[PDB]
């Protein structure tokens, strides 16, 4: 450990075009393994990792019906949200769920998640105590009151401590050949002429897993995270990730700049120059 | 109600070598809402055999997608990604640069 | 394992 299981569920209303779009994807750490797509030829819960193709048909059947139930939940919640905020019925809107659990060195629950969002903003979320809710606006206070009265926090907590955590261990055993790996980043600094006065130093990080990494430029101990360009971490497409950070430095002073890479696969953080 | 402009990255899966097969990637991330147009271009023409990941999002709820296609790079073939989104006044073309 | 949302908003 530690490890994490996450589902990212999206519904997008399409008035005048048909029923809402609905898609759910499941991730173990930074590895996707399942999906449900309402716009596919045959909408059904299906594997997206090779180590999931050995599950019986009753796994996919039960997961599909749960996904079909949630799709109806999103259709209702989208209409209710439209009403809560007194919005026009002709606009497209988004509702998102994000739920899962974190397990650790000994493979038991660190933290459970039940997060909900409307049009890309926090709506309501289950607190870490797995008992109380945090509502983002007064419309979500209505939701929170209703879910508090019904005791849905106990329903979610039972899932987080039971199904979420026990199935995460099962996934971690099915894909133990690939999921438990730790690929250290291969890092180096490149040189790119820019002007007659300065030059670009680009620090690369390649082929690392998991995706979490820190790239930092410093000038003689002092730090440069204000002045640098830092792209988002991106997937290579083969199961590893990439990232780079660049800085504009004056000609002749490249050796005064150092790039630092922090990663779970790095025993000691790397410090690089050109 | 809120809008997030996509960040676009065009790059290859492996370091580009002329003559050996590779994968061309166009990674769009941090955008909202989810409707987006992404196309990979070879010499300005839309590539047909393009795959894309399933729609997912980050901790801040912003969406991300990866479009990818198999290609064998040459010295003269120009490649690019064309992205259109409600936050962009016109489609944004990002050319493939072997150093980015 | 997918988690049911018991009640809508």
């Amino acid at each position: 450990g530690p490890h994490s299981l996450r589902y990212f569920v999206t519904a997008v209303s399409r008035p005048g075009l048909g029923e809402p779009r609905f898609i759910a994807v499941g991730y173990v750490d930074d590895t996707q393994f399942v999906r449900f797509d309402s716009d596919a030829d045959n909408p059904r819960f299906e594997p997206r990792a090779p180590w999931m193709e050995q599950e019986g048909p009753e796994y996919w059947e039960e997961q599909t019906q749960r996904a079909k139930s949630d799709e109806q939940w999103f259709r209702v919640s989208l209409r209710t949200a439209q009403r809560y905020y007194n919005q026009s019925k002709g606009g497209s809107h988004t509702f998102q769920r994000m739920f899962g659990c974190d397990v650790g060195s000994d493979w038991r629950l660190l933290r459970g998640y039940q997060q909900f969002a409307y049009d890309g903003r926090d709506y309501i979320a289950l607190n870490e105590d797995l008992k109380t809710w945090t509502a983002a606006d007064t419309a979500a206070l209505i939701t929170r009151r209703k879910w508090e009265q019904a005791g849905d926090a106990e329903y979610y907590r039972a899932y987080l401590e039971g199904e979420c955590v026990e199935w995460l261990r099962r996934y971690l055993e099915l894909g133990n050949e690939t999921l438990l790996r730790t690929d250290s980043p291969k890092a180096h600094v490149t040189y790119h002429p820019r002007s007659q006065v300065d030059v670009t130093l680009r620090c690369w990080a390649l082929g690392f897993y998991p995706a979490d990494i820190t790239l930092t430029w410093q000038l003689n101990g002092e730090d440069l995270t204000q002045d640098m360009e830092l792209v988002e971490t991106r997937p290579a497409g083969d199961g590893t990730f990439q990232k780079w950070a660049a800085v504009v430095v004056p000609l002749g002073k490249e050796q005064n700049y150092t790039c630092h890479v922090h990663h779970k696969g790095l025993p000691e953080p790397l410090t690089l120059r050109w | 109600a809120i809008q997030r402009t996509p960040k676009i990255q065009v790059y290859s899966r492996h370091p580009a070598e002329n003559g050996k097969s590779n994968f061309l990637n166009c990674y769009v991330s941090g955008f909202h809402p989810s409707d987006i147009e992404v196309d990979l271009l070879k010499n300005g023409e839309r590539i047909e055999k393009v795959e894309h990941s399933d729609l997912s999002f980050s901790k801040d709820w912003s969406f991300y997608l990866l479009y990818y296609t198999e290609f064998t790079p040459t010295e003269k073939d120009e490649y690019a990604c064309r992205v259109n989104h409600v936050t962009l006044s016109q489609p944004k073309i990002v050319k493939w640069d072997r150093d980015m | 394992y997918y988690s049911i949302a018991p009640h809508s908003i």
